[PDB]
């Protein structure tokens, strides 16, 4: 029965993944003065389906100069990486209840970056490996901010585990604890997914197309799916965290649907702020988070660790 | 002892003899060596997890902490010496003899 | 329009509902309907295995109450 | 049969696929592009009909060749085409793409893309209205949704 | 009330493998039937080796990574 | 070498964990508890040369306890027996040994 | 026995060894030390050391995204050998795996000591300890005591690290 | 048990779509197709050859503070201890000293990049 | 008073994010010293009762321990039904 929970939280997440491509697409379309598309199907909705069926018909090509294996390997982990990032999440009811998953998932998205690492080494070409080498300075960039940001988050809940939050949240949203951090978190989600205004490791305007320039038709395809898959779970993880829904054990369907709009809400926003500012350079990134971000988040973790022993309010769990 | 323990061990015996022999890259001993490190910390964790020494499980945490700056200290002279030569190659640290 | 971006998003709600909501509705139908018992810790896993030897079924979730006292 | 009933459904279900989504790959060359920039403007907007510039070859599935190829650029025009994963379509624009135009007697014009690359749809002007590209497109469109490969597999 | 019950089942299942211990080592030459390992007289805490060495896997499996594995 | 400055100043830097005998946090026991407890007041202040003879029963059974080794060997022999015995049809094992047990709480 | 997973995860750990262990490349040493890594944080995982295991991964996942990038930068070679791109490497890699392979058969078919002592087998769920209390995880608190017990540990080990980054601007200072 | 379930349905998932990818389209495989991409024009030298990197340092720097990170993340599970004093001077200590060798290495020009 | 005044301003001119930090920092710092609750919660930790609290054996002279949890002897967490 453990199977078809699985493909319950797979499959939708596909769906979704090829349907936020078409929201993007005319979200953007709307705040540019136009429409978007449009013509494939009412309103567009069958477009995602046309995008899908061209990409997976359309030969893959593989490049004379790289390495087949890796190259191969590659796209499989981002997209297995992406459709695991979801099993620790409680919506109300996680798929796997894990006692550490602020640990699980943030070990796993570190080895994510390995897929955009092996695609521009394994492509041996120079604009994958530039964008390779962009992946490493970013990632150097946002994860200690990233990691002290959840610790610091994480001391008012007492435990890292996601179930907890809800609880932790019954009467108010964490948001209203920690906005200074939320703030920061948000901008360091936007590094961690490479999402505009640090879409560095794939930037068109100088990289052509980045680390996966080499890549066509299917293996574009999982990388593309990978990217927004984990752009709306970060979201997700993003709203559970900062915004607690309330839970009826009775009734889980209200907090699924809270949680889903929520979750619906914060990705709305990342389309907003990729059509609004332009991009960095991948040398201000990391200056942007080690000399700003870094001080602050130290700062606020010292703050977070006597605020509760200043006001005697320690989070129960062991 | 489990299968589990001959099997770290030999791990560990793998890096060393990976370490002592150089092929021609410096960074390849430098992975050894951090290979070394992983082999026993997994040791040393399977070791206090068996016999629920429950003061040290802090242990490896340490043990983490002395492979970084180790590891680090490695990098740092790495890049010294490809400024002096390009290449990271061994044979080029040749200048003192015995 | 700038509302015909709706049908997108809301097919984007529909799909994300099914994950919680099979989760939800799984847990229910495989436990007995009562919410699936969480044990974080090893007492919670040692009553879960009390109740399944009690239970003379081997399914922890079947409860026996005052009727087995006699 | 019910064969030559399957292999026309999934032809037709795969033009429609094709015709849908075109990615014309990022690609100008001179006045005929600025043209090309206002079909993609908000008054036209070629996303609303599933067309999205693309800068990598390796994503594209049309060319549109806007401009004067010169005898310094062919060899680029070329292997920018040759890099394009099949199936793949080539739109010429203009006067100076589809004939050499108004540099047709100079010693560095080639005289029509189509001594280069094949071409699958030619659209007049010097530049063709935004419109006019736009009518070529859905030409072409059209032309995807005539083709049929499963059913010259099935035959042969 | 737990811990009685623990030690109950702990001695039950201690002296059913006594039992048959005993009954597989008919003629062995030398194997005294209950000998410990260990000098001391103390009760010493079973090795869960002890318990369900003689048993079936699906229990052996429930006892070792029964805990671990339950997510 | 040896330069005892925390018996001297009476400190305490690292002999807290030295040993799982000494006060774990929440009174968490080692699994060798006792043995370990016997062994080391067996031996507190005769010397580590009479120590080594002296206390080595208790040294014995506190490292058969940490690697049980003895318990594994017999139970080997347990199980080859068994086996053999089984293999020629001698045995029949109890129903209580095949999963099909009464459960008690 | 049951289900091997401890065995296959320590012998996934070896062959991962090996394969970093024989030098073919920095790109796919540091591919063979995340895999050897990975397991690894199985293996702990599964005696009930997760967040030590947890650690360990993050801590090499991080480590080793440092060593990529130095090895494009410094390691990086015109044709990068892959284990049966190179006589040597193929002979180290196969060595590796044959002795992995005669000791696992010597020590489960037979009893044989290798170095230390000999072994038995029987899977490694015999040493387990049967504890059966408490609303907490005797790994956490053992983690979470350092800083009310290790005083000193965590004195040395902030000097030691504060100590690091300065003998890393010193010694990359150059001139 | 579940959790490696989930990994092979992940795994097996990609590995199909991938293989769908491969044996799906009619393939056409040429020399100049498969030709490396650098803007129309044959690549001077190879993707292989050293690319300076000028955020070495910060990468060493990167490496000696991960390892900080994991010291402080006991830190929620340590905050219950009855030594509430000890543990907060020790967590507010390792912190000062993180934030010093960050201030150390700022002031020293080390986060600037190299030219 | 005038010389650190103007230096703070400047400060707070140019780098307002290096001045939030180390506000942040030093409050974090100091308040917990200066603060009446700290104790408490280290009585509410203390009060926690993670293990079994094992019986004495009683002698005949241990006044201060009750024979019944409901006995008025012992600790009481009346303090903490309130806080
Ligand atoms: C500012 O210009 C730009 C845009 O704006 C016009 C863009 O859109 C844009 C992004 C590119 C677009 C054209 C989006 C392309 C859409 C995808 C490539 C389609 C991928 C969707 C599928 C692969 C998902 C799978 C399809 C299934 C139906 C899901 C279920 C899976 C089964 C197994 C079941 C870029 C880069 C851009 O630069
Ligand atoms: C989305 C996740 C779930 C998916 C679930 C399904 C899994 C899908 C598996 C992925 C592959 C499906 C792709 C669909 C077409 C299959 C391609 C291949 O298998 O067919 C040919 C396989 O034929 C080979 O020539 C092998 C033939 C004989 C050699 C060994 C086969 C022995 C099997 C015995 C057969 C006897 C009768 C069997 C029935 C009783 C290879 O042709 P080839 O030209 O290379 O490649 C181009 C294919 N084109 C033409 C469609 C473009
Ligand atoms: C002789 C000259 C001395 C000064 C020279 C300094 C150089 C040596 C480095 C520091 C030496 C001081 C020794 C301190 C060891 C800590 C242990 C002792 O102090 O007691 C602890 C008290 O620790 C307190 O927190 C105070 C010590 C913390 C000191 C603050 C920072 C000191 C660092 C200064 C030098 C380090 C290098 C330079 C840094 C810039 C434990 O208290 P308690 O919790 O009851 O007991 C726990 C055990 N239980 C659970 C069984 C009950
Ligand atoms: C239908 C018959 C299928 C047979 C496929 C055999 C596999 C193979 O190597 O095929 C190669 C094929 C294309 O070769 P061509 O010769 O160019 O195409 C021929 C058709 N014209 O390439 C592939 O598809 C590679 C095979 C797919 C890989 C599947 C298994 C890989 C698993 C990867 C595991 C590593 C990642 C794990 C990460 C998760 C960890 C958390
Ligand atoms: C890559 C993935 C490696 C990391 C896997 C992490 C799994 C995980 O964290 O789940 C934890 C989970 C729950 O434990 P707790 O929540 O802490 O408490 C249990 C009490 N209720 O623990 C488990 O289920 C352990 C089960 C086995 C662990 C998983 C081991 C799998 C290792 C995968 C490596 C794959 C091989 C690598 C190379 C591939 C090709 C050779
Ligand atoms: C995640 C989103 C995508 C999901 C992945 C699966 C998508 C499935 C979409 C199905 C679309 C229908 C498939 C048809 C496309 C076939 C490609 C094609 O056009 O090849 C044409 C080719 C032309 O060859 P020739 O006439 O001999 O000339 C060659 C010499 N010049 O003809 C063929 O070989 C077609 C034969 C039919 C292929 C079998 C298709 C059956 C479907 C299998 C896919 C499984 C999906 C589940
Ligand atoms: C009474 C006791 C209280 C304890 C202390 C608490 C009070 C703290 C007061 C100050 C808190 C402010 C911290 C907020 C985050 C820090 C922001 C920051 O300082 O960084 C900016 C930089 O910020 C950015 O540039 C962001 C760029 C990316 C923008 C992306 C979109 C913009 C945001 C969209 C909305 C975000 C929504 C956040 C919440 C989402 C919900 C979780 C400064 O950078 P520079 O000006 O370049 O200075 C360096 C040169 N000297
Ligand atoms: C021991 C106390 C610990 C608690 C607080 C610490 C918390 C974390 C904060 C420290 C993080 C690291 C700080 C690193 C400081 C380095 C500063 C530096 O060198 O940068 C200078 C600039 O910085 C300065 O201007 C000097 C310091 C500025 C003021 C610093 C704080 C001074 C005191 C403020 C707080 C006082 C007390 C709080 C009162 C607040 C009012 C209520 C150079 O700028 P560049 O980026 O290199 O280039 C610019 C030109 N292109
Ligand atoms: S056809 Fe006319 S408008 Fe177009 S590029 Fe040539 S000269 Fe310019």
């Amino acid at each position: 029965m453990f199977m078809i929970n699985i493909l319950s939280l797979i499959i939708p997440i596909l769906l979704a993944v090829a349907f936020l491509t078409l929201v993007e697409r005319k979200v953007l379309g709307y705040m540019q003065l136009r429409k978007g598309p449009n013509v494939v199907g009412p309103y567009g909705l069958l477009q995602p389906i046309a995008d899908a069926l061209k990409l997976f018909t359309k030969e893959p090509l593989r490049p004379a100069t790289s390495s087949i294996s890796m190259f191969i390997i590659a796209p499989i982990l981002a997209l297995s990486l992406a459709l695991t990032m979801w099993v620790p999440l409680p919506m109300p009811y996680p798929l796997i209840n894990m006692n550490l998953g602020v640990l699980f998932m943030l070990a796993m998205s570190s080895l994510a970056v390995y897929s955009i690492l092996w695609s521009g080494w394994a492509s041996n070409s120079k604009y994958a490996l530039i964008g390779a080498l962009r992946a490493v300075a970013q990632t150097i960039s946002y994860e200690v901010t990233l990691a002290i940001i959840l610790l610091s988050v994480l001391l008012m809940n007492g435990s890292y585990t996601l179930s907890t939050l809800i609880t932790t949240q019954e009467h108010i949203w964490m948001i209203f604890t920690s906005w200074p951090l939320a703030m920061m978190w948000f901008i360091s989600t936007l590094a961690e997914t490479n999402r505009a205004p640090f879409d560095l490791t794939e930037g068109e305007s100088e990289l052509v197309s980045g680390f996966n320039v080499e890549y066509a038709a299917g293996p574009f395809a999982m990388f593309f799916m990978a990217e927004y898959a984990n752009i709306i779970m970060m979201n997700a993880f993003t709203a559970i965290l900062f915004l607690g829904a309330s839970h009826d054990p009775h009734t889980p369907e209200l907090y699924t649907i809270n949680f889903v709009l929520k979750t619906l809400a914060l990705t709305i926003t990342f389309l907003w702020i990729r059509a609004s500012y332009p991009r960095f350079r991948y040398d201000q990134l990391m200056h942007l988070l080690w000399k700003s971000f870094l001080p602050l988040t130290l700062a606020l973790c010292m703050w977070h660790i006597s605020l509760p022993i200043m006001t005697a309010s320690i989070p129960p769990q062991s | 002892m489990p299968l589990v323990y001959m099997n770290i061990i030999m791990a560990f015996a793998i890096a060393l003899a990976g370490l002592l022999m150089y092929r021609s890259h410096l960074m390849s001993s430098l992975l050894c060596l951090e290979g070394m490190m992983l082999s026993l910390f997994i040791m040393s964790t399977l070791i206090i997890l068996n016999t629920h020494f429950t003061l040290a499980n802090m242990m490896p945490i340490i043990l983490l902490v002395f492979a970084a700056c180790e590891a680090a200290l490695g990098l740092s002279l790495l890049v010294m010496v490809s400024n002096t030569y390009g290449t990271d190659y061994v044979q080029n640290l040749n200048l003192l003899q015995c | 329009m700038w509302f015909e971006i709706l049908p997108g998003i809301a097919v984007m709600a529909a799909c994300l509902f099914i994950p919680g909501m099979a989760t939800a509705h799984i847990h229910k139908f495989t436990n007995g309907g009562k919410e699936k018992r969480v044990a974080h810790f090893s007492y919670q896993w040692n009553l879960m295995e009390r109740d399944r030897r009690i239970s003379g079924v081997n399914r922890y979730h079947v409860t026996k109450g005052l009727e087995n006292i006699d | 049969s019910r064969g030559e009933y399957v292999v026309a459904k999934l032809d037709d279900l795969v033009n429609w696929a094709r015709r849908s989504s075109l990615w014309p790959m990022t690609f100008g060359l001179a006045c005929c592009a600025v043209e090309m920039m206002h079909m993609a403007a908000p008054r036209y907007d070629m996303d609303r009909f599933g067309v999205v510039f693309r800068a990598s070859p390796r994503q594209s599935d049309v060319m549109i060749v806007a401009g004067t190829l010169t005898n310094k650029m062919a060899p680029a025009l070329r292997k920018v085409y040759d890099q394009m994963p099949e199936p793949r379509y080539v739109v010429s624009m203009g006067s100076c793409a589809n004939g050499g135009g108004y540099y047709h007697y100079s010693y560095s014009v080639v005289r029509g893309c189509d001594r280069i690359v094949p071409v699958d749809i030619y659209v007049p002007g010097c530049p063709p209205t935004a419109e006019a590209l736009l009518y070529g497109i859905l030409q072409l469109q059209r032309k995807i949704k005539r083709e049929k490969r499963l059913r010259i597999w099935y035959r042969r | 009330l737990f811990q009685a019950e623990k030690d109950r089942r702990v001695l039950q299942m201690l002296r059913e493998n006594l039992e048959e211990e005993a009954i597989i080592m008919k003629d062995v030459p030398d194997w005294k039937v209950g000998e410990s390992v260990f000098h001391t007289t103390r009760w010493v805490t079973p090795m869960m080796g002890e318990l369900y060495g003689l048993r079936t896997n699906e229990e052996i499996l429930s006892a070792t990574y029964g805990f671990i594995w339950y997510t | 070498p040896f330069f005892d400055v925390q018996k001297r100043l009476g400190l305490d830097l690292d002999r807290w964990m030295t040993i799982q005998s000494a006060e774990q946090p929440h009174k968490i026991p080692g699994r060798c508890h006792a043995f370990e407890k016997e062994w080391i007041e067996c031996a507190h202040g005769i010397g580590g040369i009479r120590a080594e003879k002296e206390c080595k029963i208790e040294f014995d059974d506190f490292v058969e306890c940490l690697l049980r080794q003895k318990t594994m060997k017999r139970l080997s022999a347990i199980k080859r027996q068994r086996d053999k015995l089984i293999k020629e049809g001698k045995y029949t094992p109890p129903p209580h040994h095949l999963g099909k047990e009464d459960p008690r709480p | 026995m049951t289900m091997y997973i401890a065995f296959i995860l320590s012998t996934i750990f070896v062959i991962g060894f090996v394969g970093f262990s024989s030098k073919p490349s920095p790109i796919y040493g540091g591919l063979g030390l995340i895999v050897s890594g990975g397991v690894g944080c199985g293996i702990v995982l599964n005696f009930g050391g997760s967040f030590l295991g947890l650690m360990v991964f993050l801590i090499y996942l991080g480590g080793m995204l440092v060593v990529f990038g130095y090895t494009t930068a410094m390691a990086t070679e015109m044709y990068p050998e892959v284990w049966v791109s190179n006589k040597t490497v193929f002979g180290a890699f196969v060595s590796g795996l044959m002795m992995e392979f005669c000791m696992v058969y010597y020590a489960l078919k037979e009893e044989e000591v290798e170095i230390i002592f000999k072994f038995n087998g029987l899977g490694d769920w015999v040493i387990y300890d049967t504890g059966d209390s408490g609303f907490f995880s005797e790994e956490a608190m053992g983690i979470a005591a350092l800083y009310s017990y290790g005083t000193w540990l965590v004195i040395v080990t902030g000097w030691s690290l504060l100590i690091g980054v300065v003998v890393i601007m010193e010694i990359t200072r150059g001139n | 048990m579940n959790i490696m379930l989930t990994l092979l349905t992940n795994v097996t998932l990609a590995s199909l779509l991938v293989l769908i990818a491969f044996w799906l389209p009619q393939l056409n495989a040429y020399s100049e197709k498969t030709s490396p991409y650098e803007c129309g024009f044959d690549p001077m030298g190879s993707a292989r050859l050293p690319f300076s990197m000028k955020f070495f340092l910060v990468a060493i720097t990167f490496l000696l503070f991960d390892l900080e990170i994991a010291l402080l993340l006991p830190l929620p599970w340590a905050s219950q201890t009855n030594n509430l004093k000890t543990m907060l001077t020790m967590a507010l200590f390792l912190l000062i000293l993180l934030a010093a060798s960050l201030a150390y290495e700022w002031t020293q020009k080390g986060l600037e990049w190299a030219e | 008073a005038g010389r650190i005044a103007s230096f703070l301003k400047n400060a707070w001119a140019k780098e307002p994010v290096l001045v939030a930090s180390f506000a942040i920092g030093g409050l974090a710092i100091i308040l917990p010293s200066l603060s009446p609750y700290t104790n408490y919660a280290i009585r509410i930790n203390r009060a926690t009762p993670y293990n079994y609290p094992v019986p004495l054996r009683d002698d005949g002279n241990m006044p201060d321990v009750p024979s019944h949890p409901q006995d008025p002897q012992g600790p009481s967490l009346e303090w903490l039904k309130n806080l």
